């Protein structure tokens, strides 16, 4: 799921 | 909310041994993988050593190993050296958008008895021309922590007049040192002839003492 | 790549306070930056964070009480609306990535919350008396935290002991810093320990002899 954190 | 319950709170173990340190998180991970382990020593920031659960950092020694599910991580250290000393955090991300942190593990290195190297300061003139009196005296380079530390005035046992202040564990000969600080108006001090510092400690066969003569 | 904290120190309990953090080598435009503190002796503490694609998001706790933003491609800051007493911690800004090792964290900075007044320190020399010989600087009576202290402006740094600071019954910290050094260097060497606390703005090197 894309997360705008790595 | 959520919550990381990292357990112990804090641990000891000798060079050569194995730590096993456990992060317990309310809910899973985000991507199932949003999991680093960091060590932190005193005044600095922390330093990583473990991401997406269990992937070593660039840099890190192997001994260092991560494992877990999506909510029980552990971190087990192996082939303890005395720069582990530290405190050692889980740092967690969750689906809400909301970063967490376990309360923290204080690991102890253990190693032979050391006993404390003593000294003691009288307090200085410039001090003493304020109008205050602090007596120093310095415990160095002693393991394990514990120690008494007893200030004795014209051989009264003080109580309640003086301040103990300790150092990490340092990371090169896992050694603590200490310091106990007799605070005193410069008329109190003025009162008194002899001051001693009485240092009990399980290196010392019996309990070394360090004074002064006030003015000599 | 690193990272530098700024605007820490005193502030009043109600006035706002801005911390700002400053990146190099770092590309804000592709990875988020976080903002944690951690009280005196305490653990790490998760605020919020600045995420890569302008998402700004809070824990539970600290809705209303801090505002994220980003002020330009390198910089990011850290209001707290109403400083309560609380709130005295020491603040980092990291680029704390879960899934990699590209992990910078700045040295932090401590916010302290008081309405006492700022108070520069006193530079007492422990002087070495009658193999092994222990000097040290007592640095008495000053607020908020913190102080540092070097040796020989940074020369000397083999046995260096500075120990954590005492809060005193008078409100005030006091802190010591001590060195052990052989005996026969006792004469044959100046030693100066350097006393910086910028909340005051003060800086003292003294010279300790016997």
């Amino acid at each position: 799921l894309f997360f705008e954190v790595d | 909310d959520i919550v990381m319950t990292q357990t112990p709170s804090s641990t000891s173990a000798a060079v050569g041994g194995t730590v096993t340190i456990t992060c317990q998180a309310s809910q899973s991970v985000a991507n199932n993988n949003y999991l680093k382990w960091y060590q932190q020593k005193r005044g600095q920031p922390p330093k990583q050593l473990i991401y997406s659960v269990s992937t070593l950092a660039s840099g890190v020694p192997s001994r260092f190993k991560g494992s877990g599910s999506g909510t029980q991580f552990t971190l087990t250290i192996s082939d303890l050296e005395a720069d582990d000393a530290a405190t050692y955090y889980c740092s967690g991300y969750f689906n809400n958008n909301i970063g967490a942190f376990g309360g923290g593990t204080k690991l102890e290195i253990k190693r032979t008895v050391a006993a404390p190297s003593v000294f003691i300061f009288p307090p200085s003139d410039e001090q003493l021309k304020s109008g205050t009196a602090s007596v120093v005296c310095l415990l160095n380079n002693f393991y394990p922590r514990e120690a008494k530390v007893q200030w004795k005035v014209d051989n009264a046992l003080q109580s309640g007049n003086s301040q103990e202040s300790v150092t990490e564990q340092d990371s090169k000969d896992s050694t603590y040192s200490l310091s106990s600080t007799l605070t005193l108006s410069k008329a109190d001090y003025e009162k008194h002839k002899v001051y001693a510092c009485e240092v009990t400690h399980q290196g010392l066969s019996s309990p070394v003492t360090k004074s002064f003569n006030r003015g000599e | 790549q690193s990272v530098e904290e700024s605007g820490g120190g005193l502030v009043t309990p109600g006035t706002p306070l801005t911390l700002t953090c400053t990146v190099s080598g770092i590309d804000l435009s592709r990875y988020a930056m976080s903002w944690v503190r951690q009280a005196p002796g305490k653990g790490l503490e998760w605020i919020g964070i600045f995420g890569s694609l302008g998402g700004i998001f809070y824990a539970s706790w600290a809705k209303g009480r801090f505002t994220i933003s980003k002020t330009s491609p390198t910089t990011v800051d850290l209001k707290i609306t109403s400083p309560t007493t609380e709130d005295t911690a020491t603040y980092f800004c990291a680029r704390m990535p879960y899934t990699t090792d590209r992990d910078f964290w700045g040295p932090g900075t401590l916010v302290t919350v008081s309405s006492a007044s700022t108070k520069g320190p006193s530079v007492f020399p422990l002087a070495p008396s009658s193999g092994t010989a222990a000097l040290g600087c007592l640095v008495k009576d000053y607020f908020p935290e913190p102080v540092t202290v070097s040796w020989n402006s940074g020369a000397l740094t083999s046995g260096v002991h500075t120990f954590p600071a005492v809060l005193q019954s008078s409100g005030l910290y006091s802190l010591s810093s001590v060195v052990t050094v052989p005996s026969s260097s006792l004469g044959t060497q100046t030693y100066i320990c350097n006393v910086n606390h910028k909340p005051s703005n003060t800086k003292v090197d003294k010279k300790v002899e016997p």
